[PDB]
RNA sequence: CGCGGGGUGGAGCAGCCUGGUAGCUCGUCGGGCUCAUAACCCGAAGAUCGUCGGUUCAAAUCCGGCCCCCGCAACCA
RNA sequence: GUACGGCCGCAAGGUUAAAACUCAAAUGAAUUGACGGGGGCCCGCACAAGCGGUGGAGCAUGUGGUUUAAUUCGAUGCAA
RNA sequence: AAGGCGGCCCCCUGGACGAAGACUGACGCUCAGGUGCGAAAGCGUGGGGAGCAAACAGGAUUAGAUACCCUGGUAGUCCAC
């Protein structure tokens, strides 16, 4: 509260910690998928959510979503992941990009089709 | 839209985790993690750690199901 | 003359609270009592093949030493089943 | 021929060196408590005290045999 | 009030004092209920005071159960 | 000052308050670091030990009862450092 107090120990504003540091402040980062599978959430949801283990470019191992209705991904699969966490999961921090690298986009999707990596159908 | 590769498959309450978990063994090949399914929890339905009940399963993980027909 | 006491051995009594009550099982026994082993299952008339079974044998052989049990019963009468337990006889 | 500790009621004990109707537990069958059951409570059934000879007023407990169970002991390759 | 480092202690331990991780809460006071093996005060044939019953018997009647080709459907604690 | 301090008597000693006037002349307030004090339990050495009582033993209760209740009871609770 004092003058003299702030004089001898100034204000100092707490640094913010992130929520997405295996990606080191990069808008996305590659990384090997080195477990593919599912995992169900937390109270009061219920159902088989799709998630894979990859290591980073840099090191770092993160579990990622695989968001969207069915995928093509696997063991080996290089894939791109960004930032994003699943709620009801948790330790899941990021996503990953439909659409890019070795992961495919939705199947069959027309609405919304840039978050699920979907070309525009001939039509 | 829904894709159809879900299962029915059977199997026997091994057992009696927490939260609504169990054991779960299927009459096929082995058991799975399987929760209670919402509907079967609205509707209670208690489900003791020996019975014959019906799981639905994601291709996706095998290992899990959901427990649809109680008994 | 020998009486009967008992001890029960519910599920989900394992080593911990388990063999604690082996050593208040042997002291049945050792006051020269026929100390009898209940089961009370979560369960029915089969219950398990877990429950009773790992620990009433497990009680007998832990107990083995000072006890003997009469019968390894495995028919279960309700939602419970007893194992009869005996001091170790003298032939 | 080779050690230990025991034999009592359906099962397991106490009553022992301190020799006068054998009592204490789990089971058994009833009764009570509860809307009911579990649990618990009041109770009754239940015995040549292994079997004999000795020994004594009367020996469960007194000695030694016959005999049995367990104990480790052993079938120790 | 943890870990690491430092100082302290015979020891038990004390003192100074982080981060990763995880959640969208955690918290204070007051409000209306409900609940208390909670309590206070107060009412009702609620008890107490009385008179007559039901529970036993035979029959009437309803239900359950059992039976049947069918014994039609409904009412099910006080409130069937 | 806080921790805390209770039979009676003496000895040593700290603080507080009141009355009156004299003296000193801002000598004051606060205080990181530093120093000292600091219930109970606990620790070390030697004493002490009636009552109480962790631990522990026994009797009960209970479905269980490593508890609550009972019969005992060691450290400790007491003194010096």
């Amino acid at each position: 509260a004092t003058v003299n107090q702030l004089v001898r120990k100034p204000r100092a504003r707490k640094v913010a910690k992130s929520n997405v540091p295996a990606l080191e402040a990069c808008p996305q980062k590659r990384g090997v998928c080195t477990r593919v599978y599912t995992t169900t959430p937390k109270k009061p949801n219920s159902a088989l959510r799709k998630v894979c283990r990859v290591r980073l470019t840099n090191g770092f191992e993160v579990t990622s979503y695989i968001g969207g209705e069915g995928h093509n991904l696997q063991e080996h699969s290089v894939i791109l992941i960004r930032g994003g966490r699943v709620k009801d999961l948790p330790g899941v921090r990021y996503h990953t990009v439909r659409g890019a690298l070795d992961c495919s986009g939705v199947k069959d999707r027309k609405q919304a089709r840039s978050k699920y990596g979907v070309k525009r159908p001939k039509a | 839209a829904k894709e159809k590769d879900t299962i029915r498959t059977e199997g026997v309450v091994t057992e009696a985790l927490p939260n609504a978990t169990f054991r779960v063994k299927l009459d096929s090949g082995p058991e799975i993690l399987a929760y209670i399914s919402g509907k079967m929890r609205m509707h209670y339905i208690r489900i003791l750690p020996g019975d014959r009940v019906v799981v639905e399963i994601t291709p996706y993980d095998p290992t899990r199901g959901r427990i649809v027909y109680r008994k | 003359v020998i009486q009967v006491k008992e001890i029960k051995f519910r599920p989900g009594t394992d080593e911990g609270d388990y063999q604690v009550k082996l050593r208040s099982l042997i002291r049945f026994l050792e006051e020269g009592d026929k100390a009898k082993i209940t089961l009370r299952f979560r369960g029915r008339e089969m219950a398990h093949q877990q429950i009773g079974m790992e620990v009433l044998n497990r009680v007998k052989d832990d107990l083995q030493e000072l006890a003997v049990v009469e019968s390894f019963p495995t028919k279960i009468e309700g939602r419970q089943m007893i194992m009869v337990l005996a001091p170790k006889k003298k032939q």
